[PDB]
RNA sequence: GGCCAGGUAGCUCAGUCGGUAGAGCGUCCGCCUGAAAAGCGGAAGGUCGGCGGUUCGAUCCCGCCCCUGGCCACCA
């Protein structure tokens, strides 16, 4: 009775996609919805409406993939943050969305970076939203993906599209070199220029947003010190995770 | 150089002018700095050293000859008229120089015990140390030479070098240019610790020098963005003067190499106050100083000696003879101070931040000056930094400060540099924070950061200081209050979200397709958008195949792979050879991902102003300019589809496995598909199906063409499928089946057809003729024996008949079968097998 | 903000999805056992399945017993479908059963003008019979239909073992199967299913006399697992993909015919150590070269190092250690 | 290429169960949760309370 | 964008400054086994990253270029 019986072995969805599915379910169970946006994006939504100055150095060809010809103002999107813009332009208020998808940068490969990666964007815009609501959402996000014994920390930072701005670190035990705080993603209150660029009155509505690395979330959750197997598509990386999760 | 480096002792000294005795541990300082928004990249203690590490004076040098390198045996005065012979291989010192020696018994970082050694046939009582070996700085590739008068021989090395210190490396965010200096960081720490702050740039710390007349003549072209430009001379300096050790030490700890007093002082005051300074040899200046734009093709040679290709947006400083500097980026060699310079013209200028950033980034010169200017520099302190520089240089180098001053402040002259006022309600930070701060907190924090604050009811009028151009709207003021109070006080409150609608139908369908393929044995890959080089030539596509119309990346990862994928197969097929190449020979992969398909209007849309909502027409134009990006699903298979085991040797992949993959996707999507023979590279033209939903084509499946496999290095027999998910309609069927309690009738029918008639077309013809009594038809036999003529096949189908309201007779079923045979005769030419 | 589905709730969906994808059709099974089913099964008089909760006033006077097992209802549904023309059938159910104990009795009325105390709440719950979630499946006829590809495959016991593994993969746990005797299964084609060392159910072909006495089709197979005894699990894998090439070797071992193939593979894993990346049985041979009541098994082995290319002698050493481990744990003799 | 390809036909979850799953999704998406109870019950909870 | 080291078989690498270039594992064959693997014996497989040039001939010399790994730098 112990003879092998599986004539067609199971396969596997990619753990990044299974993690995305689990993050989505977490937010849908809180009443939020899942918004989408294209991978080839306009500069107007990737940089300009997000309050980047014209000469911001993230716009250069050393930092960002551009679509031919020279100044089509088209690009591969460099973060999931243009979906904030598409969402505030398309939906009526209030808005409570996340978005998960691929993002593209001309980055060198290292243990926590790859040129083609994924992020989880969050955006909530409503009357009376505060930083306390940002923290509540970020704590629920971290608690669902890392458990309650997860060490996070939030410190002030900067983004052109938030003010105030903050970063969130996760204590990463298996970090190559020795455990340390590793950044998890960025967040803040949506900048008033971003609301004005989408026709929302900053005197009536406030909003918060965040953007976390999806591969980065998987690294913390499963203790994978080096992300490159996660990216390269060897069947041996995916099969251990199982056909579903 | 890169990040803001500074030693704690300097920071503490500036903080302690207003807060005497202030002192914290480096652990605490790192925590405080992170809490208020400054990333600490590195905390680097100096040293440490133990035992006899002291200042020595080199009293004689004997050259040791005949070795693979020049070697010196040195008599070193180590104090109390005690002399030691020390073998050293460096060359950057002469007799009379103060050096640092590690005598035997000393311990150097990290863990190097110094013992007397035999070196090059001589005994050495220790070593002369480099800065790196003392963990004091990076090396000058020679040993460390203290300037004359830094210390007497025999002085304690650790005390003299200040090795108790600790160096902080901070990554300052671009909105905080004022923190690129001891001045701004000290101010921040006074805010965090509620200390009284004495501004090192204030008149009480840098009292004004006399202004009796103008210094050098200056013209400034309109619209160069220069905000201020001040010049003051220091005349008659001693060119043999070198900077005192305390100044050289602070430059070194900040990552700056000292060279001569004139240059050292400008770098020191830049670090202290945040205003870049530049020293000119006034006697190498010819005529009026002017700032203007470069012309096309204009080159200038920077003081490092490299020929810079200049551009027309670049701001120069020139005289009658030559260019003197690339404005706020780098000085030119024509007016650089030299070992013979005696009369120095000091320049305190404020350049346009965007212009400096554009220019320094093109030329790849992120100098100490340029990265401050591109983050803005406080224009109120230009003459204070100038006066600080001049007094310090005249003291170090024996000058006299000249009482003349050119201080261009624009046209017309600007004399109040404060930003415009900002109106904000007193309780706005509380609402954004979700915290009730003690009364007066906002007014108190905003005053600490330097704003002028006045009260009118519940409204504050807040005028930011000149070093805070980032403070422009209420939210900027909120960030100041919240970060200094600390984010830890902000509570954690989930918002009530309204009732959402959950996953869309399309999002739900993607989950179901992926789960079903996975369960069927496919492994998901996340395919690269960047097509393989010449992939469509390898496939052999005609020149006008739609797949060739690709969108192109200007600056791709691999210059040979600029094209974005119109099809997922090239990336899946590449992932298949990777896995096959690493020993996983039986492989089944899938991907669900968008492709990129440009069209006619796929071009550019100019900048829409961001002070308003784009109009609905502007939104729709933006979207029509992007390429179409439909979701696709694809799979590839090679090797064994079913593995070997005790049951037998396993089944190789064949085309029907790709057809079954289509049906798994269709069942997952709850649509019905039909497959029709088709020719379509890269498939085998005799093993390719086009896939239809209704009468709309959604993709293709089957075995790949033998030549594609061959040219692409693919395993023999590789199969594939690709479907456009966006072309598959979102069905939501609502069946209402009624189950007949009556028995069925079973009959079989064998029909002979031309060989090219698809079996499904025969089953469709049979079903059209049989009518409502037919419950099920299934093919169970394809036969081509000798009874059957050439290019014909016999098909046998199992038929199941059932009525909703009665038991049938065999004759009832036979009549339905007969009408089915007639229908097969008329539609596909079938002959009842005989 | 809610927490969504519980793990148990999500897992029930996943099991359902997977079994339906594998060809099983769900029935919602009646909780009223067929008249004298456990007599038709031939169960021992003290079999725990006979300790049933009884309904005072049932739909059918002869069916007052509440089900302690889902198989009677699934098997009745199987007979029903087969009787109406659908002879090739696979059915499953996911549903609670009813298993009383000693403390399964009445609790007197508690006044409803206050909250019941925590002790009364717990006494009310303890007085009810146990009601765990079970999953079960039955199959008969062809497992795989005929077609152009040949005549199709009849259901066999191994299909019931595969249903167990479908469920375990859906639950993301590992199971082991061991030979067992347990009516109504055939004592020579019956597995008991284990998670860790906890028994969770049984699978295989039904006993021929049970089949004859219940009017079931010849060869009917069946599975029943206790879901509530399958622990939840949240695996957090962290694979490392070795860039180095692998070594392939095979090994033929002879064991007594009663040794399960999986106990040999486990002994080979145990002896071979870390270089062993995969093992797969591909041959069971009992021809005239093999002694009576013995069998020859051959396994495909894949070795691979994380940091180097191996030599054939490196794999051979690991294989030889596996061979010795197999002789020590299952008495295997290297085939000669 | 039109020959039948499905060697193991699909099964089916019961429509009542699929409808329950869809009803549960509807309410979870509004923040609600799915509570459970046994089929054999006390009179205390089925009637008295 | 800077610096260093590299690109050679299906994978991991050694090596060669003009006429032969190889190892470990992977592939195939014979003996062997019921069929295997090991063992023994014997094969296949490289445009030595690409395109020009020099040369009677280039992995090797000259030019232009591309990619890979590491360490930096930059940054949403
Ligand atoms: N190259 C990369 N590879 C893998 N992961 C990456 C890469 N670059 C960034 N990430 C991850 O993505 C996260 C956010 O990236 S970020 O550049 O720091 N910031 C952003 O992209 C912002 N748009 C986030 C944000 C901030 C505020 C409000 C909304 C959204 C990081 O914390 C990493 O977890
Ligand atoms: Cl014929
Ligand atoms: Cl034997
Ligand atoms: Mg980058
Ligand atoms: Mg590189
Ligand atoms: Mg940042
Ligand atoms: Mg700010
Ligand atoms: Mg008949
Ligand atoms: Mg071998
Ligand atoms: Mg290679």
């Amino acid at each position: 009775v112990t003879l092998p019986s599986t004539r067609v072995p199971a396969g596997a969805r990619h753990p990044i996609i299974m993690l995305a599915e689990h993050v989505a379910d977490t937010f849908i169970a809180m009443g939020w919805e899942l918004a989408e946006g294209p991978e080839v994006e306009t500069e107007q939504f990737n940089f300009d409406a997000l309050n980047f100055p014209a000469d911001h150095p993230a716009r250069g060809e050393q930092d960002t993939f551009y679509i031919a010809p020279e100044d089509s103002r088209q690009l591969l999107r460099t973060h999931t943050s243009p979906v904030q813009i598409r969402t505030l332009l398309a939906r009526e208020l209030p808005v409570y969305i996340i978005s998960i998808g691929r993002t593209f940068r001309t980055d060198e490969l290292d243990a926590t970076h790859t040129p083609i990666f994924h992020q989880v964007e969050g955006l909530a815009v409503d009357r009376g939203l505060s930083m306390a609501h940002l923290r509540g959402t970020l704590d629920a996000f971290a608690r669902a993906e890392f458990g309650p014994s997860a060490r996070t920390r939030i410190r002030p930072h900067f983004f052109p599209f938030t003010e105030p701005s903050a970063e969130v670190d996760v204590w990463f035990a298996n970090k190559i070199g020795g455990a340390a705080w590793v950044e998890w993603g960025g967040c803040g209150m949506v900048h008033p220029n971003v609301l004005r660029a989408t026709g929302i009155d900053p005197d009536l509505y406030s909003g918060f947003a965040f953007g976390m690395g999806l591969e980065r979330t998987l690294q913390f959750r499963n203790g994978i010190p080096d992300m490159r197997d996660m990216v390269e598509g060897d069947v041996r990386f995916s099969l251990p995770f199982g056909v579903g999760a | 150089s890169n990040a803001m480096r500074l030693p704690y002792s300097w920071l503490r000294e500036v903080v302690a002018v207003g807060a005497s005795g202030w002192d914290v541990t480096p652990g605490e300082l790192e925590q405080t700095l992170l809490r208020i928004g400054h990333e600490v990249e590195e905390v680097i203690p100096l040293g440490p050293v133990d035992g006899p590490v002291t200042v020595g004076r080199v009293a004689d040098i004997e050259e040791l000859t005949g070795y693979k390198k020049p070697i010196r045996a040195c008599a070193v005065d180590i104090g109390d008229r005690q002399y030691r012979e020390i073998i050293c291989g460096a060359t950057n010192f002469a007799v009379g120089d103060l050096v640092v020696v590690a005598l035997p018994g000393a311990t150097l970082p990290g863990g190097f015990t110094i013992s007397a050694r035999k070196a090059y046939g001589r005994n050495s009582d220790g070593m002369i140390c480099s800065a790196a070996e003392l963990n004091l700085g990076a090396d000058h590739s020679g040993i460390l030479v203290l300037p004359p008068g830094a210390a007497e021989p025999g002085a304690d090395g650790a005390g003299v070098l200040g090795l108790d210190d600790v160096v902080f490396h901070l990554a300052i965010t671009p909105d905080r240019g004022y923190c690129m200096s001891v001045r701004g960081l000290a101010r921040e720490l006074a805010c965090a610790y509620d200390l009284d702050f004495v501004d090192p740039a204030s008149n009480s710390r840098v009292p004004p020098l006399p202004i009796e007349g103008p210094a050098w003549p200056l013209t400034v072209q309109p619209e160069t963005g220069v905000r201020r430009f001040a010049l003051r001379p220091v005349i008659g300096i001693d060119p043999a003067a070198v900077s005192p050790w305390w100044l050289q030490r602070r430059l070194l700890l900040c990552g700056i190499r000292a060279t001569c007093p004139a240059v050292d002082v400008t770098n020191y005051v830049m670090l202290e106050l945040g205003h870049p300074m530049h020293a000119h040899d006034r006697n190498r200046i010819s005529g009026t100083l002017g700032v203007r734009f470069a012309r096309s093709g204009e080159t200038a040679v920077t003081l490092d000696g490299i020929e810079r290709k200049l551009d027309t947006a670049d701001v120069l400083i020139v005289d009658d003879a030559a260019t003197a500097a690339i404005g706020g980026v780098m000085g030119a060699a024509s007016t650089e101070v030299r070992a013979d310079s005696t009369d120095v013209l000091l320049e305190a200028a404020i350049w346009d931040p965007a212009a400096v950033s554009r220019t320094q980034r093109r030329l790849h010169l992120p100098s100490e000056a340029a990265r401050r200017y591109e983050r803005t520099v406080d224009p109120a302190i230009s003459v204070a930094a100038l006066d600080r520089c001049a007094r310090l240089l005249a003291d170090i180098a024996g000058g006299e400060v000249s009482p003349t001053l050119t201080d261009w402040r624009g046209d017309p002259p600007c004399d109040d540099w404060s930003p415009p006022p900002i109106r904000m309600g007193v309780d706005v930070p509380d609402r954004i924070a979700g915290v009730a701060y003690p009364q007066g907190t906002t007014a108190r924090r905003l005053a600490q950061i330097g704003a002028v604050v006045t009260h009118d009811g519940d409204t504050l009028t807040v005028t930011p200081p000149s070093w805070r151009p980032d403070l422009r709207q209420p939210a900027d003021l909120v960030e100041e209050v919240l970060r200094l109070e600390g984010l830890e006080v902000i509570p954690s409150v989930l918002p009530p979200a309204p009732a959402g609608r959950g996953l869309t139908a399309g999002q739900q369908r993607r989950r179901t397709i992926g789960r079903s393929l996975a369960l069927s044995g496919y492994v998901e890959i996340l395919p690269t958008p960047f097509l393989p080089a010449g992939v469509f030539d390898l496939w052999g596509l005609e020149a006008d195949d739609s797949r060739r119309m690709t969108t192109r990346v200007l600056n791709p990862l691999e210059a040979d792979r600029p094209q974005l994928a119109t099809t997922l197969l090239p990336a899946l097929l590449e992932a298949l050879v990777r896995n096959v190449s690493r020993g996983l020979v039986d492989v089944a992969l899938f991907a669900i991902a968008q492709v990129v398909q440009p069209t006619e209007q796929t071009r550019g849309v100019g900048l829409i102003p961001v002070d308003r909502r784009p109009t609905d027409d502007e939104i729709a134009m933006l979207d029509a300019s992007l390429p179409r990006q439909p979701q696709h699903v694809a799979a590839v298979l090679a090797g064994l589809r079913e593995p070997r085991g005790p049951w037998g040797p396993g089944r190789p992949v064949e085309a029907a496995d790709a057809f079954e993959a289509v049906r798994i996707i269709a069942r997952a999507s709850r649509v019905d598909v039909t497959l029709r023979p088709a020719q379509y590279l890269p498939w085998h033209p005799g093993r390719c199906a086009q896939v239809f939903v209704g009468e709309s084509s959604v993709g293709h499946a089957g075995q790949l063409h033998p030549a594609v496999i061959e040219r692409s290095g693919l395993p023999k027999g590789t199969c594939a499928v690709e479907l456009n998910l966006d072309a598959i309609p979102c069905s939501a069927p609502l069946p209402a089946p009624r189950v007949s309690p009556y028995p069925a009738v079973f009959q079989d029918v064998s029909l002979v057809v031309a060989a090219d008639i698809p079996a499904q077309a025969v089953a469709d013809a049979v079903r059209a003729g049989a009518g409502d009594l037919l419950e099920d038809i299934a093919l169970f036999d394809v036969f081509t024996g000798p009874q059957i003529g050439e290019h014909r096949k016999s098909l046998t189908f199992a038929l199941r008949f059932r009525a909703p309201d009665r038991t049938l007779t065999e004759d009832d079923a036979s009549a339905a079968r007969d009408a089915a045979v007639q229908s097969a005769a008329e539609r596909v030419g079938a002959v009842l097998r005989g």
